[PDB]
């Protein structure tokens, strides 16, 4: 299964190029970069990596429009498709930045006060069982440059003895955790056995 | 502000033209380059209707069963349905009735409902007669256009159409 290993030297490429942007402030002011921009830039050096490797015929990334990050508690999603012309996994990635501590609204009028897991939790489980969710974070309370992976099934399953909230419960994971599994060992499960990921366990994701 | 706000869904088999349509209606423009909607989104448009400021909330489905659950989700509160098929695409038009039960299973909320033919601009292409959708049309008591989402036939109309019913039945 070639995209497994191409995608995850995208990822580590594209947290590699990151790295740079990451830990800078505005010369008076505390003002980091918008998240959308570290977004976008992870997201270019990710296709354009997979670009020149001939991918993404069994690869579409799809950045969520601002609706529907609002909605979907997603940042993207990337979908992978089989040897046929069948969809095989959907990841939905939601970033964080724990460097510094809001979702702004749309201009919806008919509701929607949830956080972005509840939300990013609902989406997955209305998309099937084939969609996982994966928050990043890109910098954490000290070592600002450090980029790492939490699938959300981990947080759920933490979830059951802390009994507090999805958000702090993603906090609380990527401290309080240094087990790490390799991204390259993650993902291995793509276009079968989805049983290997949603039972990672309590460990964390390593890009770097 | 405004005077009404109406929350309108568009749905259909892929590649019938939803997003066409809605990219159509509100920035009077097109694109032939397919790109599938994942899940859901949403555009909102203003009009004046009846003397009156009428804002439409208009989602744009997607329409691969894989997104079908998350879909069918937010057809709560919805007031119109544009229920499309293409007319160049048989099996669109045959999943039709499965559409509209699936409007009258996850809504039924005196939901007003327009059936379009949509790519009416490819005549040379099309299988479906403009009377098979009248009839079905008639039998499941909808109102029916064909209409472009590439040259702007029927769009404004079939919109204007479902606003119209919704006034209505007030
Ligand atoms: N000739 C012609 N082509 C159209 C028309 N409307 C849409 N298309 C083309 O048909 C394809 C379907 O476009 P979409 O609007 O993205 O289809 P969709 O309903 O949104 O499909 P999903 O997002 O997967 O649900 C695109 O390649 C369009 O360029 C039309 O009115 N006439
Ligand atoms: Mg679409």
């Amino acid at each position: 299964p070639v995209v497994c290993e191409v995608v995850s030297e995208a990822i580590v490429h594209a947290a590699q190029k990151l790295k740079e942007y990451l830990g800078f402030e505005y010369p008076p002011s505390k003002l980091c970069p918008a998240a959308n921009t570290l977004n976008e830039i992870f997201l270019i050096h990710f296709i354009t990596f997979c670009q020149e490797k001939g991918v993404d015929e069994w690869l579409t990334t799809t950045k969520m429009t601002k609706h529907q990050a609002f909605l979907f508690g997603a940042d993207w999603i990337w979908t992978f498709w089989g040897s046929d012309k069948q969809i095989k996994l959907q990841l939905a990635v939601q970033t964080l930045q724990m460097s510094s501590p809001s979702n702004p609204e749309s201009r919806v009028e008919e509701s929607w006060k949830k956080s972005r897991f509840d939300k990013l939790e609902e989406f997955c489980n209305l998309i099937g069982e084939d969609c996982l969710g994966l928050f990043i974070i890109f910098g954490m309370p000290g070592k600002p440059k450090d980029i790492r992976g939490v699938v959300l099934d981990s947080v759920k399953s933490q979830m059951v003895r802390s009994h507090l909230p999805g958000g702090k419960a993603v906090a609380q994971f990527v401290l309080e955790t240094e087990d790490c599994v390799f991204i390259k060992e993650l993902l291995r499960n793509c276009l079968s056995k989805k049983d290997g990921l949603r039972e990672v366990g309590k460990v964390y994701i390593s890009i770097l | 502000n405004f005077d009404y706000m109406f929350k309108l869904l568009i749905i259909g088999n892929s590649s019938v033209g939803k997003t066409s349509f809605l990219f159509r209606y509100a920035d009077d423009t097109f694109t032939p380059a397919f790109v599938s909607t994942v899940g859901i989104d949403f555009k909102v448009k203003t009009v004046y209707r009846h003397e009156k400021r009428v804002k439409l909330q208009i989602w744009d489905t997607a329409g691969l069963e894989r997104y079908r659950t998350i879909t069918t989700a937010y057809y709560r509160g919805a007031m119109g349905f544009i229920l499309m098929y293409d007319i160049t695409n048989e099996e669109s038009f045959n999943a039709v009735q499965d559409w509209a039960t699936q409007i009258k299973t996850y809504s039924w909320d005196n939901a007003q409902v327009i059936l379009v033919g949509n790519k009416c601009d490819m005549e040379e292409e099309r299988v479906v007669p403009t009377e098979k959708g009248q009839l079905l049309a008639e039998q499941l008591g909808f109102d029916f256009f064909e209409a472009s989402a590439k040259e702007n036939i029927s769009v404004r109309q079939a919109f204007e159409r479902l606003v119209d019913a919704i006034c209505d039945k007030m």
